[PDB]
């Protein structure tokens, strides 16, 4: 499991904040308590490998297995931590997925997102095309027959290096699952 | 029956001057006595090495050294004497077998009557056993919790070998948690409680040279002159654990090797290579402070008069060997008495005394109970190296000079720092900034201290002027800066962090 | 090279002048040599030039010039660099920040740059006197340690102009001087009595006018003729300074007299143990003075654990014979004894001090009232002085054999300069009272009373006293002294001392019997905390009641409430006396007062009185015993348990005065019987122990220990935490010195620029109270602070301000200072 970080440079952002009392003295605006909260938000890359091969042995009935490693990739993209949820309700879903299956070894996509990217615009389109270049020039650097398919919510672009483009999350992991064996 | 003694049973790993393939263990007795032959030894625990290193001083002056001044103008003709000794350069072997003659007896770790530097009587007396996993380091205790150093379930204890139990146990018997041990019921009496070891916390200071044996009679503290006394395993006749520890003006009472804290023992297994459980426990209940401050340690005072060692700090081992380097200096208050009668010319070495290298055996932890970590410092020889390389007497010395000025500065706004940032957490609410602080601030300025030793361009200044050039200051602007930074946006937090940021800005002297 | 005068040597409050770098060194000199003849005492002279091998012309020749190189390293260039100066004349040597003071710089440059006057290179004689002058401001460096072979270089001393003119300057001072030769060998406390002499020297010409005064005949130039006559006239006139700074007998004393000008043969020690207010004074200036004599040094010192003894035998001792850290420089000087026993304390400038008590034969007092922690710490003291090959003499009452075995033990290691080994037979296992001891240094033998003389010295003859436990019933822990008053003090109304433990029972008997003195003998109260001048009117009216003039005047009476001021040198004789229970020494101290001067007989009191009896307060059963809480939070709780015991198998049985009572106070430390508490009496001895070792760590090193290097002499405001401090209790509402809002509470005083006159000191010290150390010091205020016009004066800065608020009309309120309030009353005192 890789650790996720932004894909352009974040700050913090301090949130000032306050808590008021409710029995009110002769001396009022005496809230509760003044404190500093920081917060921040943007546009994180995540990414995870399953090795099957040193994994079905462990256990056994493939069937088995795949439904663990099916579950396992559809929890990747639906759960979310559950860090000051309450307070700032973060709930969201991934805006580009990419399984792919690799025989050989895993390769992550990080260094695409080295040189920071600058805004003042949306950074999923710009996010979304740059790892599609990076897969490109990797791809036709380190040539390999490995499987690749991708959805994602933004019908603008389209992703070539990322293989076929499924119509839904479910639907690729379902036939990217029954893919790897 | 299950027999280790320590002369000649291989345990400490040793590797001569030569060279310098295949390392391989040696005993006590054959380290010392071709310590001639032998560039070093060494142990992997600095806590084992720390105490290890005490005895091993302390044998090297039960025989060479001889550890008692002679009377006529004492200290000087000491000097002279050993002076004397380092200049034959070795061991006499039949002084070696002459010292373990009057005690061939005693170093058995599992001899089954007054064993080396354990109690015997503690094999009854107790209801329960320690454990193993107690006398071992980094291992998971009753209490901990499995998740470090190696799973540990506090049963099938993987039995320790001989070797790690002498090492976990010379540390323990130095190094040693205070509180909550396994009971004893002395004369029908019982008592669960333990206090600290004697070292704990602590950062010592162990001079080493080319070969093992100038290392040897370097760490030779000079024996306070006094009634002659004896390390623990010499002692006749086994302490009490109640009543006031035996007093010892000698070295071996200042060594703090007379009377541990701690009490341990070994059960042997049939082998006879393996100790399958163990025993820690309170040795001694009544407190005593031992007189004649260690010579290995660094003091400071406080308030009110109490003197007290400096206590480690993992955040200065985030850069290696950095404690290493006090040979330059030196440095104000902060200096070990053995290298203050050891390394100078006020002494009487000649040639080994411009080879000499420090080490330091580092192990943080919290006064009670509670460890952190542990590190090993020693020099660097290439700040040897570019003092040698260049052959020339003035760029020698400006060498050497820019070297200890930019430790010495380095150091000092390191401590200028750390106040800096305590009085600003601590007056910002009316700390726990002071170790993200200073982590990144050792961390971050010593690459620009390597970059300061080859005349390289720095961050603040060039290569070309005399000294450090006051730029690592503008490394500890960085950090302070940067680990504060987003928590000074209110006018609150940014005057008083600033007012206490107005601080750095000294020294600095300008261009 | 023609030397310069453009380098500084002093600019504080010149008014815009600057003072010659060369003048500073050579008047500094010049300072040592008048100081090496008119100052120090020819014995001592005769120790340091023995210990340097040398002779008196030589050896002083060689300081003179070490004085005139203390201020050397000032030829940095962040020294002179400090104001506006031209530098531009030599280059190199740019700044580099090492922060270096003056004194480091010439510390580290002087045992590279002499060797070409011939002190042997790297050897022991030019480290010592290196390090010795170059920490010159009372704290010494390490041993230059250095890593390139051209160390002159590292140190950050790399330009020849530089360096040129500083070697100008070390030759010019040193024809100056006269060109002395080396000294062959030097030790660790030669270099550090010699230290003191050299800053003494500097802190001498130091002052600001002089500077001032001689600031008109300047140098024109630096030729050897004109610093030969500036040299040459600081020789003129330096002793202007110095005496403008002001620098029937009884059988004991005819024994000591007797016999002992036969074994004054040269240094030792004379530790003396007499019965209290016998007239010990008398022999101990005595054999203090023939020994002075017979060692050659007139100047004495007294060291004395109060501060009233000082007032009084300084005028009634006198007649028949200023700053900090100076007033030992005096040569008849006496005070307390912190400020003798910090000399060896590991403080800045100790040098100082110990150079201070150099010169003298000292004198303490009061041995047995010092705890282990202050009885090892004068130990070492005296040990060191022991190595210095001075006399010393010591008052005292009767004391264990450890005490006197350890002190002499001490002095003697100082004498061979090691300490004992395994089988050294201890010289001190007996000792008599009243007995002397003396000890000499170069033999070693140790001498008392019994081993000339078999008959026993006489002394002031008394009726043996009684002691009588009574049962004393227990009300909340406390003690019901109703019971006691009403059973014994019921005879006095037809016709007393009354010591208490602590304040509880200081002010609660007092009180207590207030009501009962209302009724309506006489209840005046003199205890602990009382003000100065209150309880110095209180003594008055008692010494001259119960005391000397009690019975010699003739108006004898026909109660005294007390705390263990009795303890100090008092003069008293009661017939009744009722104290509680306490350490079998304070029984000793206090006891000594039961029919203290019967020897003259001359007071008719009634049949009532016919047997001295002393009553102990006591605690009862309810199997081993047990104290209140209060008693035993300042003694120790096996010892009293010890003394309970003990006197308990008396079966009240009379005990003599002075010969059976000591071999039980050596008794009850010899016997472990007295005490069943195994926890209480290894907790006693184990806080005892840890204390010592407490102590061993912060104290200077031994004699030869700091003999090849005298780093160890200064590890670094301390002070002692044991266990009296002197206070001053001012009324604030605004600041007023009397309770009548009179004479308002000054900021400072009398005097030039404030300066506090003799006199100031003695009014404001006439205005203190002793308060002992609590945990109320541990919580200080800011109200408690004096101001830092106040601190430079050393009587002073020790006395922190207890506030009280007196009310519009003059009400006097207990002001809280350190969680408790303080209330200075006209007949109680402070209350707390
Ligand atoms: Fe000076
Ligand atoms: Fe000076």
């Amino acid at each position: 499991f890789a650790h996720a970080f932004t894909v352009h440079g974040t700050t913090v952002e301090v949130d000032f904040f306050t808590a008021v009392d409710d029995i009110p003295k002769e001396n009022d605006h005496g809230s509760g308590h003044m404190n500093a909260g920081q917060f921040s938000a943007g546009t994180f890359y995540r990414y995870a490998n399953v090795n099957l091969d040193r994994l079905v042995e462990n256990t056994g009935d493939a069937q088995t297995a795949r439904t663990a490693v099916a579950e396992f990739l559809r929890a990747f993209l639906s759960t979310v931590p559950s860090g000051k949820q309450n307070a700032t309700a973060a709930m969201t879903l991934p805006d580009l997925v990419h399984i792919a299956v690799r025989f050989d070894r895993p390769i992550s996509f990080a260094p695409a997102f080295e040189t920071a990217l600058y805004g003042s615009d949306g950074y999923t389109l710009r996010a979304c095309q740059e790892l599609n270049n990076y897969a490109e020039r990797l791809r036709e650097v380190w040539p390999d027959d490995a499987i690749r398919g991708y959805a994602t919510v933004e019908n603008k672009t389209d992703l070539a290096a990322l293989g076929e483009r499924y119509d839904s999350y479910p639907a690729l992991i379902d036939a990217m699952v029954a893919a790897a064996f | 029956p299950p027999s280790f003694d320590v002369t000649i049973a291989p345990w400490l790993i040793a590797r001569s001057r030569d060279v310098l393939a295949a390392p391989e263990m040696l005993g006590l007795r054959d380290v010392l006595i071709r310590s001639h032959e032998l560039s070093d030894v060494e142990i992997p625990l600095p806590p084992g090495a720390a105490v290890l290193w005490r005895i091993l001083a302390l044998i090297t002056a039960r025989i060479t050294g001889l550890d008692q001044p002679p009377n006529k103008n004492p200290k000087r003709k000491w000097q002279a004497r050993r002076s004397q000794i380092l200049s034959k350069g070795r061991l006499d072997p039949e002084a070696v077998d002459a010292y373990f003659a009057d005690y061939s007896e005693r170093f058995d770790l599992f001899h089954p009557e007054r064993p080396w530097l354990q109690d015997p009587r503690l094999r009854e007396e107790c209801p329960k056993t320690s454990g193993v996993n107690k006398l071992a380091w980094g291992r998971t205790a009753g209490e901990n919790q499995v998740w470090l150093g190696g799973h540990h379930h506090d049963l099938d204890p993987h039995p320790l070998d001989s070797a790690e139990a002498v090492w976990h146990l010379l540390a323990t018997l130095g190094y040693g948690p205070s509180g909550m041990c396994t009971a004893r019921v002395v004369r029908g009496r019982s008592e669960r409680n333990v206090t600290a070891g004697p070292l704990r916390g602590t950062v010592s200071y162990h001079p080493l040279g080319r070969t093992l044996f100038e290392s040897l009679i370097l760490n030779i503290p000079y024996p306070g002159t006094g009634a002659a006394d004896l390390a623990f395993w010499e002692q006749p006749e086994l302490n009490d654990p109640l009543g006031l520890p035996e007093e010892s003006a000698g070295l071996a009472g200042i060594l703090r090797l007379d009377h541990f804290r701690h009490a341990v023992l070994l059960h042997p297994s049939p082998d006879g290579s393996h100790v399958v459980d163990a025993w820690v426990t309170w040795a001694w209940r009544e407190r005593n402070i031992s007189p004649e401050l260690d010579p290995y340690l660094i003091y400071q005072t406080s308030k009110e008069g109490r003197v007290y060692p400096r206590p480690a700090e993992a955040e200065r081992a985030i850069w290696r060997d950095l404690d290493a380097l006090l040979h330059y200096g030196e440095d104000g208050n902060y200096r070990p008495t053995i290298l203050d009668n050891c390394t100078p010319l006020a002494q009487v070495p000649q040639e080994v005394l411009d080879s000499l290298r420090l080490r330091a055996f580092g192990f943080d932890q919290d006064g009670q109970a509670r460890d952190k970590q542990w590190f090993t410092a020693t020099t660097p020889a290439v700040l040897r190296w570019l003092a040698d390389r260049e052959t020339d007497d003035n760029e020698n010395a400006r060498i050497v000079r820019r070297i200890t000025l930019a430790r010495k500065a380095a150091e000092a706004l390191g401590r200028r720092l750390e106040k800096a940032c305590k009085e600003a957490w601590k007056e910002s609410n009316s700390g726990p900034w002071v170790q993200h602080g200073m982590s990144r601030y050792w961390a971050k300025a010593e690459p620009v201290f390597w970059n300061i030793v080859y005349d390289r361009p720095a961050q603040g200044y060039t290569p070309g002027m005399a000294g450090p050039g006051n730029a690592f200051n503008l490394v500890a602007l960085a950090a302070y800066d940067e680990v504060t930074g987003p928590y000074c946006e209110r006018p609150r937090v940014a005057k008083v962090v600033e007012r206490h940021r107005s601080t750095l800005f000294s020294n600095w002297t300008p261009k | 090279p023609p030397l310069d005068l453009r380098f500084w040597a002093k600019e504080r409050g010149l008014r815009g002048k600057t003072y010659p770098l060369v003048c500073h060194s050579l008047d500094a000199a010049a300072a040592a040599l008048v100081l090496w003849n008119e100052y120090l005492s020819p014995g001592l002279r005769d120790t340091i030039a023995s210990s340097m091998e040398t002779d008196e012309e030589h050896a002083g020749h060689c300081i003179a010039f070490w004085a005139g190189l203390h201020d050397i390293g000032k030829l940095t260039r962040e020294f002179q660099q400090q104001i506006a100066i031209d530098l531009s004349a030599y280059p190199g040597e740019e700044l580099s920040g090492e922060q270096r003071s003056h004194a480091a710089a010439t510390g580290k440059w002087l045992p590279f740059a002499l060797p070409s006057l011939g002190y042997p290179n790297g050897g022991l004689v030019t480290g010592l006197v290196a390090q010795m002058l170059g920490g010159h401001h009372g704290t010494f460096h390490p041993h230059p340690s250095f890593q390139s072979r051209n160390p002159l270089a590292e140190f950050g001393f790399s330009s020849p102009h530089w360096e040129k003119q500083r070697h100008a300057l070390l030759h010019a001072v040193f024809d100056a001087t006269g060109r002395p030769t080396p000294p062959d060998m030097l030790d660790g406390p030669t270099a550090s009595v010699v230290c003191g002499l050299v800053i003494l020297a500097d802190w001498l010409v130091s002052q600001e006018d002089f500077l001032l005064e001689r600031l008109t005949s300047l140098p024109a130039d630096g030729s050897a003729s004109a610093l030969r006559a500036h040299f040459e006239t600081s020789l003129r006139r330096i002793p202007s300074l110095l005496d403008a700074a002001g620098l029937k007998p009884n059988g004991l004393q005819a024994s000591l007299a007797k016999h002992l000008p036969c074994l004054c043969t040269g240094p030792g020690l004379v530790l003396i143990t007499a019965p209290m207010g016998e007239g010990k004074t008398e022999a101990a200036y005595h054999v203090a003075d023939l020994l002075g004599k017979a060692t050659g040094r007139p100047g004495r010192f007294l060291a004395l654990p109060t501060m009233a003894t000082a007032d009084q035998m300084h005028t009634r001792l006198k007649e028949y014979a200023m700053g900090r850290k100076r007033g030992l420089l005096a040569p008849w000087a006496v005070g307390t004894i912190d400020q003798a026993l910090m000399a060896v304390l590991r403080a800045k400038h100790n040098a100082l001090r110990l150079f201070g008590l150099a010169g003298k034969v000292v004198v303490v007092d009061e041995a047995h009232a010092v705890d282990p922690y202050m009885q090892v710490l004068l130990e070492q003291l005296l040990r060191w002085l022991g190595t210095l090959d001075v006399p010393v003499v010591l008052l005292s009452a009767t004391l264990h054999h450890s005490i006197a075995n350890s002190l002499v033990k001490a002095y003697l290691e100082g004498a061979r300069g090691r300490r004992w080994n395994r089988s050294e037979p201890q010289p001190v296992s007996e000792v008599s009272y009243p007995g002397w001891l003396h000890v000499d240094a170069r033999i070693g033998k140790v001498t008392r009373s019994s081993d000339v003389d078999p008959l026993p010295i006489a002394t002031t003859p008394r009726k043996p006293l009684e002691v009588r436990l009574v049962d004393v019933p227990v009300k909340e822990g406390a003690l019901n002294r109703s019971t006691v008053l009403a059973k014994e003090l019921t005879p006095l109304v037809k016709q007393a001392a009354i010591i208490c433990t602590t304040v509880a029972e200081a002010q609660g008997v007092y009180d207590l019997l207030s009501q009962w003195f209302a009724t309506l003998p006489d209840l005046y109260l003199l205890h602990s905390r009382f003000p100065n001048r209150q309880r110095t009117e209180i003594t008055a009216t008692i010494v001259d009641l119960f005391g000397k003039e009690g019975a010699q005047s003739g108006r004898r009476p026909t109660v005294l409430v007390a705390t263990q001021v009795v303890e100090q040198s008092l003069d008293l004789d009661v017939d009744l006396m009722i104290s509680d229970l306490a350490p079998v020494s304070l029984l000793l101290q206090r006891a000594g007062r039961c029919w203290r001067h019967e020897h003259l007989g001359i007071i008719n009191r009634p049949q009532w009185a016919k047997q001295p009896e002393l009553v102990v307060l006591t605690p009862e059963q309810n199997r081993a015993p047990w104290f209140p809480r209060s008693w035993t939070s300042v003694y120790p709780l096996a010892l009293l348990q010890r003394t309970y015991t003990l006197l308990r198998r008396r079966n009240g049985a009379p005990v003599q005065i002075p010969e059976d009572v000591q071999q039980l106070v050596d008794d009850v430390y010899d016997d472990d019987s007295l005490a069943e508490d195994l926890e209480a009496d290894m907790e006693r001895m184990g806080e005892e122990l840890a204390q010592r070792g407490l102590a061993r760590n912060a104290v200077i090193p031994d004699p030869d220990d700091a003999e090849d290097n005298l780093n160890g002499l200064t590890e670094f405001a301390t002070r002692f935490g044991a266990g009296s401090v002197r206070v001053l209790c001012y009324y604030v509402g605004n600041r007023w010195l009397d309770p009548e809002c009179t004479v308002e509470f000054p900021e400072q005083g009398t005097g030039r620029e404030g300066r506090f006159t003799m006199a100031d000191c003695r009014d404001l010290v006439a205005r203190t109270i002793p308060v002992r150390m609590g945990p109320w010091a541990s919580q200080l205020t800011e109200d408690n602070h004096p101001p830092e016009a106040w601190r430079e004066s050393f009587y002073l800065r020790d006395l922190v301000l207890i506030p009280q608020r007196v009310t519009d009309e003059g009400a006097v309120l207990p002001t809280e200072t350190g969680g408790r309030e303080w209330l200075l009353d006209p007949c109680k005192g402070l209350i707390f």
